[PDB]
């Protein structure tokens, strides 16, 4: 299962293993057969920004959905990954995106305590 | 298991 694979090494900050999984026939936007998550999920949950990047580059959606409504953006934001929401917002990450209970990127980074992510997200909205 | 992310942090925690 390569698709599991590059989810776990996406989760795992495995730089090498995700560039080499995907060269060998990982789609990059594989998805979890029971959450559908994806490995950009992953990466910006998890905080690795160099897998972040490379994911994006290869052609990662960055506004993607799992079975809870959460983007990426939501993930980076409620964890408190600043450079990572800076570089999803850049990729135009959706500011506006709610998950399943209504709550936007901006909601999860007030109820974590993030407050430099939350004065970005609500310049973004603006 | 600190961050507040709702049900979904089944699949993700990790913290
Ligand atoms: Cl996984
Ligand atoms: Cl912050
Ligand atoms: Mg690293
Ligand atoms: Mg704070």
């Amino acid at each position: 299962d390569l698709g599991k694979k590059l989810l776990e090494a996406a989760r795992a900050g495995q730089d090498d293993e995700v560039r080499i999984l995907m060269a060998n026939g990982a789609d990059v936007n594989a998805s979890d057969a029971d959450v559908g998550a994806t490995p950009l999920h992953l990466a910006a949950w998890a905080g690795h920004l160099e897998i972040v990047e490379v994911l994006l580059k290869t052609g990662a959606d960055v506004n993607a959905v799992d079975i809870w409504g959460l983007t990426p953006l939501h993930l980076a934001a409620a964890v408190g990954h600043l450079e990572i929401v800076e570089v999803l917002l850049k990729h135009g990450a959706d500011v506006n995106a709610q998950d399943k209970f209504g709550k936007t990127p901006f909601d999860l980074a007030i109820d974590n305590g993030n407050e430099d992510i939350a004065e970005v997200l609500q310049k973004a909205a603006k | 298991k600190s961050i507040r992310i709702g049900p979904g942090q089944a699949f993700y925690a990790x913290p």
